[PDB]
């Protein structure tokens, strides 16, 4: 019988869309750019981070755009 | 409300058909797993009976410790064989008449009228509310003597099970 | 006495074999090894093919070390025709044969440590196959053994990688040696099995690690003066602890002895690729010649009765590990289902030379 | 062990208690399972003809011990009979499986 | 409030396990029926403690004790059955 | 000379059903997970790239198959019967390999034993060849739309007793 | 009172209806005699009942002094004497 | 990924010769082949990694030449053609076209790819579904370089 | 309103544990890609749909109800005990006066599912494997509940939210790492060893959806053992040495369960099988007496408290 909050809208939905939109591309980018430049301490904390930060990566799992150009090539397709 | 007592009647029907599965199935394995279903329903009835440490204690001890060894001995099938094991005319007669006495005893008794009485020793002493704490204070020092006795009973049960089951 | 089926897809990966046991309880007591699974019929086809046509066929026998098979099947016609191999190509053959012995023992202890991981040995194995690619060009399917020696010459990068292999390899070997002294689960899970002694391993059929497990300094190439073995450093394992860890010390000492032979042969260089090549095609004679070489599993053998034709009249192979498979019916009597994995590991066998 | 058969494409001996498609346990009832992989057409009248031909072949070819060598011989000449039946056009192909490798060769313009 | 129906279910168990305890081919089916009888008495004690005795949980304490003794009985009965299974061939 | 299919129509022509078919087919083309099946010269690719013999429907035959291997192999395909197919990853699962002329106890390919989608060059290629093979197979399954769930059993049998002579 | 486990009944209902529904959507859309482990379970059952006794005592030990301490000390003394019996006999043997 | 558009079907019914520029990143290639198969068509496979003289293989009944293992004779027989027998491999009438799925853009010779695309213009029921040298994305460029 | 607000913590918890078992699958794949050297995140859902869309594969044995409910009870024996985890000071599913005791009961009904699996499969392979799996679930239960009992004896409470609060009084040293590291080692070996992971089948007739049920049941067993590692020894939401406290506390406990996932998978890859004899030698003659020993130690130690 408390109702300590009394907020109708835009309290946790804002934090939910923040954590589900701003976080996962930077998290996946840190997974990309630090794939080799890491200590096993760093890989340990990155594994803990990607374990903590899983279900936001659902809108970024099929999409992959800036991933493959290890040269200076031309689109000769 | 109605979901509570309808869940009670559902557990009753499932538990009675599981018990008839214990009694009247050709496979003893099927009977043992119907016993497991019955004891899950017993634990759910004890949850319904507001006795939750009792509920998970019966769930812990009586399929997790009993029915494992039951199904061990049932899959290791051994051998086959006035209240005595002589049936088809005796146990049906005494079963029906003791069933009729118990149905005329339970149904023809105003139980809630008796719940209205002896109400002073269930007013739930205010300084504690928690069920497992109350079980522990009534079990450790109040009924101290059977608590000390089942230690001896299970000691002798373990020692006799070793001295028999090895041979 | 519930009969185990012992199916084709084993929980381990050491070939396909059949080891039906009555196993009263968990104690296995009676073994009936059924074979014939990975069978090709090498003898009749080898009678139907020439030496240059059964010479691609010598790859399906001990493919964890393919240098031994083609080495003995080319050393057959060399001593048969009495054609001299020069010292340079013969010593490079010694180096690559001991490197294949290294490869055979490490590719034994890889999946053996996996059953009882893969990249703990594959860090070495990538440079090992780089050495095989710089030596002949293939991974394990080389065809580079002629009468005069190696079919090609060594390039200028392979001798540098051979110089670098010693301080690339021996350090991780001695880092892998201390594990059995440290880790007591190898002191408690493979300890005990292998209770045969020396007077009994000579008695049945045994050779290789099962014969050197009893403290016998046994070697074919030391008894038979072959490839100047008494010039190089030798230490044949006289380890007399008997059991499976005695066999593991046997295999560590054999790898270290081969490391010492290659390390003394790094700067030897005493001489062309193939001596006596006037013509591409030749024949064979008719003698009574049984040639053998020191296998990593113990006395691989080639039996030959000639035809004075293009085809050999008789071509029978004595594989080391198949004679070494006879002792498990006697090493099955008082062990467990958790022990037979260690048994079929410590035999050190693949089914390529078994059925053949 | 318990399996005693010489099972290939379109010929499977399967001497077991198999009335329906549920396998079992093992007996003298040789259940000839034909076309596991859906490789040809196999109309029901032609299947009855091939099954009757196989029945006549196992009736005239028995009398010796029905061990595995007779099973190899009878599956082999049953496959010869199926090949000479499909070559004469009694058995067309399928083109409803995911391979259709034309296992007996393409029919010519001859 | 039909909550007195769980007593009727208790008496149903107490009759069916007793019927299975009389007519039983082997021993372990009758032992399981005996365990259903101990369940019937057990849920009777739990129901009566729920209805009447909630300050002291005397019915629930006795539930703990009767399930302990049910465990001991089942353990020794299966020990006897297993010793029979050893002593037959 | 082939047979004729039915080819009536495509009943599941909504956007949701074809979307679910495409997603389930692409996820089916994504999750290979072979039961390995090595035990031969093609086992060597496993270290560079379960145990329940009814689980993994997407097995590739990476082994030298013989005549004595064939009854267990067709039994294992009976243990993977309906959903998926096998990939021949050996010249001996294709043509009998290097012993295609004169070998008696070696089958000339499993192309007379089991339906095969993809044929390999055979003897241990590079470890990315199996990756290209499963990618091709993924392109093959992506062409498949689960055949619109269209089902036929032959059931050819004689109930006359054979002229048997056991041991 | 149906407040402690009021969400737990719905949790049970969802979790119990989901495997049968999974079976429906998967069906529409496409003699040993070893008694050593028996003997382990036979020691297990009585040690498990003794743990069940140890559960509400340690729940309710805070309100009680050294008296409940020596109560369960005698109890676990019986327990460890049965365990030493299990050591010294042919009980585990594995 | 998964851009919901049947524009590749419009390309295959308009141009019928498109280089499927798509990686080795799993099976993201057969979904348009599955949409062509669900339209009532029939699709069969080929590969240009070992296909030489492609117009002489799709037509003109290229020879069988069974590989004898030193035991049988040469037996120079004439096997039926690739796509003529595939047009003969359409038993019903509802099959509108035949898709020829080609999955090898390398070792292909630009001239012979134009010859094979002209052979897709020879029969009206033939669809060329060649590869596109494995780009990173999914691109359906037509036969312009060939 | 009468059921939506009640259903949505259950729904959010089921979605959370599905994401967690996705984490465990791809995280064992990531540690295997570290020790063995994007699309891969959805590859685990592709695995789940490959195991989902399959054949029923029922043989001719007449145990069809037990064949149905075998892997079902094997799933229930983990899934029913996710109502137990205090991720923060809030967002626990129930108040749950007996916190970990219900988990011990639901983890103790797992050999019922193991024996139902051993009988649902008409194979002596899975028969012997169900006997072994049920026997090791039985055998490793006693030091498990012993160290459970010792932690609940330190806290003098069984309800998990109370013990999670109770660990934060002395501070960083107030956790049960510095109170019972011996019992922590007990809970480590009991957590890793029980789920057929640290030592080692029995699915030789279960396929299709039932194989996926055993799959998700094993990895959810790993999930719930890891979450009890968090709420017993490492702490629930406290880092001492409104709405945002819940959001940071769920991150704290997920970092702790990721820590235990990395430790558990690494210890799996660096230890072999105990070969089934040292397994029982451990759990009966060694692990159970030392669990009783540190039970006696924590029993003597709570006299002054
Ligand atoms: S084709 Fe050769 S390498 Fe491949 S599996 Fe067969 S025998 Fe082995």
């Amino acid at each position: 019988n408390q109702q300590e909050l009394s907020s109708v809208v835009l309290d946790i939905g804002i934090i939910s869309v923040w954590y589900f939109l701003v976080m996962p591309p930077i998290i996946m980018n840190w997974l990309r750019v630090r794939w080799y430049r890491r200590k096993f301490f760093e890989m340990y904390l990155q594994f803990m981070f990607v374990f903590m930060f899983f279900p936001g990566l659902l809108l970024w799992a099929p999409f992959l755009n800036f991933r493959k150009f290890p040269r200076d090539p031309n689109m000769k397709n | 409300g109605p979901i509570h007592d309808f869940l009670l009647v559902f557990l009753g029907s499932g538990l009675l058909v599981g018990g008839l599965g214990v009694v009247l199935l050709p496979n003893p394995i099927f009977s043992a797993f119907s016993l497991g279903f019955v004891l899950v329903c017993i634990s759910l009835l004890y949850i319904l009976s507001n006795s939750h440490f009792v509920a998970a204690a019966q769930l812990l001890i009586y399929v997790g410790a009993i029915n494992v060894l039951i199904i061990f001995a049932v899959m290791f099938m051994n051998d086959s064989e006035n209240l005595w094991t002589i049936g088809n005319g005796i146990t049906s007669l005494v079963c029906t008449t003791i069933l009729f006495l118990l149905m005329s005893t339970i149904l023809d008794t105003s139980w809630y009228g008796v719940i209205w009485t002896t109400k002073l020793n269930q007013i739930l002493e205010q300084d504690l509310i928690s069920n497992s704490q109350q079980i522990g204070i009534h079990l450790s020092t109040d009924f101290f003597l059977p608590f000390e006795l089942i230690s001896i009973i299970l000691l002798v049960a373990l020692i006799g099970a070793i001295s028999v089951a090895r041979q | 006495l519930m009969i185990v089926n012992m199916g084709p897809h084993h929980p381990s990966m050491h070939g396909v074999l059949r080891l039906i046991v009555t196993l009263d309880g968990e104690d296995v007591v009676d073994c009936e090894p059924i074979l014939g699974y990975l069978h090709r019929g090498m003898e009749k086809i080898a009678e139907n093919r020439a030496i240059i046509q059964y010479l691609p066929y010598v790859t399906r026998w001990d493919y964890l070390a393919t240098m031994f098979t083609e080495a003995i099947t080319v050393n057959g016609p060399e001593q048969l025709g009495n054609i001299q191999v020069p010292k340079r190509a013969s010593y490079i053959r010694v180096i690559m044969l001991e490197l294949s012995r290294i490869a055979s023992h490490l590719l034994w202890l890889g999946p053996f440590m996996a059953d009882i991981p893969f990249f703990y040995i594959f860090r070495e194995r990538e440079f090992v196959y780089d050495l095989f690619e710089a030596a002949t060009g293939m991974r394990m399917m080389h065809n580079f053994f002629r009468i005069g020696g190696i079919a090609a010459d060594l390039p200028y990068g392979w001798i540098d990688k051979c110089l670098d292999f010693c301080d690339y390899f021996l350090t991780e070997v001695v880092e892998y040696q201390k594990l059995i002294t440290r880790n007591p689960i190898f002191l408690e899970r493979v300890e005990g099995v292998g209770i045969i002694g020396g007077e009994e391993a000579i008695n049945w059929g045994l050779s290789g690690p099962m014969l050197r497990a009893s403290g016998i300094p046994w070697d074919l190439r030391k008894i038979d003066r072959y490839e100047s073995y008494d010039e190089f450093e030798w230490e044949i394992q006289w380890q007399k602890q008997g059991d499976s860890l005695a066999r593991y010390l046997v295999r560590l000492s054999e790898m270290t002895e081969s490391i010492k032979i290659i390390q003394q042969a790094l700067e030897g260089l005493p001489y062309r690729f193939i001596s006596k090549k006037p013509s591409p095609t030749f024949e064979l004679s008719k003698q009574e010649l049984y040639v053998r070489v020191e296998a990593p599993k113990g006395e691989l053998g080639i039996f030959l009765i000639g035809d004075q034709s293009g085809f050999p009249w008789r071509w029978k192979i004595r594989p080391p590990g198949f004679i070494n498979l006879q002792i498990l019916p006697e090493l099955v009597k008082r062990m467990k289902l958790a022990d037979i994995m260690t048994i079929l590991g410590s035999i050190d066998i693949i089914m390529g030379e078994v059925d053949r | 062990g318990q399996w005693l058969s010489s099972v290939t494409r379109h010929v499977r001996i399967y001497a077991a208690y198999i009335d329906p498609e549920t396998c079992e346990s093992q007996m003298d009832k040789l259940t000839l399972i034909l076309d596991p992989t859906e490789e040809f057409v196999w109309d029901d009248e032609s299947c009855n003809k091939v099954y009757s031909y196989f029945q006549e072949l196992v009736d005239h070819y028995e009398g010796a011990p029905l061990t595995e060598y007779t099973l190899r011989l009878i599956g082999s000449d049953v496959e010869h009979y199926i090949r000479k039946m499909l070559f004469d056009g009694e058995i067309q192909y399928n083109m409803d499986a995911r391979v259709l490798n034309f296992s007996m060769g393409k029919p010519r313009v001859q | 409030m039909i909550l007195e129906h769980v007593l009727v279910l208790s008496a149903y168990l107490f009759l069916i396990g007793l019927y299975g305890l009389i007519t039983s081919r082997n021993m372990v089916r009758a032992l399981m029926c005996l365990e259903l009888i101990l369940n019937a008495v057990n849920m009777n004690f739990v129901t009566f403690s729920d209805f009447f005795d909630n300050s002291q949980l005397k019915g629930e304490i006795f539930c703990i004790f009767v399930i302990a003794i049910a465990a001991a009985e089942a353990a020794i009965g299966l020990a006897i059955v297993s010793s029979i299974y050893r002593n037959r061939k | 000379s082939i047979k004729f299919p039915i080819l009536d129509r495509t009943t599941k022509n909504s956007v949701i059903s074809t979307t679910l078919n495409d997603l389930s087919n692409w996820s089916r083309l994504s999750s290979l997970w072979p039961l390995l099946y090595g035990t031969s010269c093609c086992f060597i690719e496993f270290a560079s790239l379960r145990s329940s013999p009814r689980q993994a429907d997407l097995i590739l035959t990476a082994g030298t198959v013989t005549m004595k291997m064939a009854p267990s192999l067709v039994r294992l395909y009976e243990q993977m019967p309906e959903p998926k197919y096998v990939i021949a990853m050996g010249a001996c699962t294709i043509t009998g390999g290097m012993f295609s002329t004169d070998s008696y106890s070696t089958v000339r390919g499993v192309d007379k034993l089991i339906p095969v989608d993809v044929y390999l060059p055979g003897c241990p290629p590079k470890p990315e060849a199996v990756i290209d093979a499963i990618t091709k197979l993924r392109k093959k399954i992506a062409r498949e739309i689960y055949k619109d769930r269209i089902r036929r059993c032959f059931t050819t049998n004689h109930k006359f007793f054979v002229v048997r002579s056991p041991h | 009172l149906l407040y402690e486990y009021d969400i737990f009944w719905a949790f049970l209902l969802i979790s119990s209806a989901i495997p049968v529904l999974a079976f429906l959507i998967s069906g529409v859309l496409s003699l040993q005699f070893r008694i050593r482990y028996y003997m382990f379970a036979l020691v297990f059952v009585v040690f498990d009942v003794e743990t069940v006794f140890l559960y509400p005592w340690a729940m309710s030990f805070d309100v009680l002094g050294v008296s409940a301490f020596i109560e369960a000390f005698i109890f676990v003394l019986i327990l460890i004497l049965g365990l030493v019996y299990a050591w010294r006999k042919g009980a585990l043997e594995w | 990924v998964k851009p919901d558009i049947g524009q590749w079907l419009q390309d295959v019914e308009e141009h019928k010769a498109i280089a499927i520029y798509a990686p080795h990143e799993g099976g993201y290639e057969g979904r348009y082949l599955n949409r062509l198969k669900m339209q009532g068509y029939y699709f069969l496979d080929i590969s240009a990694r070992g296909l030489g003289d492609p117009e002489t293989t799709l037509l003109k009944n290229y020879p069988v030449c069974p590989a004898h293992l030193g035991k049988q004779p040469i037996a120079r027989w004439y096997y039926p053609p690739e796509v003529d027998y595939r047009l003969a491999a359409l038993p019903p009438s509802a099959k509108g076209l035949v898709v020829w799925v080609l999955e090898a853009k390398v070792l292909s010779k630009s001239e012979l790819q134009f010859l094979a695309l002209l052979p897709s213009l020879r029969p009206n029921v033939r669809v060329i579904a060649e590869c596109g040298n494995w780009r990173k994305f999914v691109w359906k460029p037509l036969a312009e370089i060939a | 309103y009468g059921l939506i607000w009640i259903f949505v913590p259950i729904f959010s918890l089921v979605l959370g544990i599905i994401t967690g078992v996705l984490v465990i699958v791809w995280l064992e794949r990531e540690i295997s890609a570290g020790i063995q050297q994007p699309l891969g995140i959805l590859q685990a859902l592709a695995d789940g749909t490959k195991l989902l869309f399959k054949e029923n594969l029922r043989p001719s044995r007449g145990n069809t109800p037990l064949f149905s409910i075998g892997p079902s009870i094997a799933v229930i024996s983990i899934l029913l005990s996710y109502s137990v985890i205090p991720f923060s000071n809030h967002l626990v599913l129930a108040d749950l006066n007996i916190g970990i005791f219900l988990w011990i009961a639901i983890s103790s009904i797992a050999p019922i599912g193991l024996l139902m699996s051993g009988y649902g499969s008409n194979n002596k392979y899975s028969f012997l494997g169900g006997l072994r799996a049920a026997a090791q679930s039985i055998s490793y239960e006693i030091p498990l509940t012993l160290c459970v009992l010792s932690i609940s004896l330190l806290s003098n409470s069984l309800s998990t939210v109370d013990i999670v609060e109770a660990q934060s009084k002395y501070g960083f040293w107030g956790w049960n790492l510095w109170r019972q590291p011996i019992g922590f080692i007990i809970f480590l070996i009991s957590s890793l060893a029980e789920c057929e992971r640290l030592p080692f089948g029995y699915q030789t007739e279960y396929s299709g959806i039932k194989f996926g049920l055993f799959y998700v049941a094993s990895y959810l067993n790993l999930l719930i053992s890891s979450l009890f590692v968090t709420v017993l020894y490492l702490g629930g939401w406290n880092i001492s040495i409104q709405i945002f406290g819940t959001t940071i506390g769920i991150f704290i406990t997920l970092a702790k369960t990721y820590l235990f996932l990395f430790v558990s998978i690494a210890t799996r890859w660096t230890l072999p099988r105990l070969r089934m004899d040292q397994l029982l030698n451990l759990g009966w003659k060694f692990l159970l007496p030392i669990s009783l020993g540190n039970l006696l130690l924590t029993t003597s130690f709570q006299l002054f408290s």
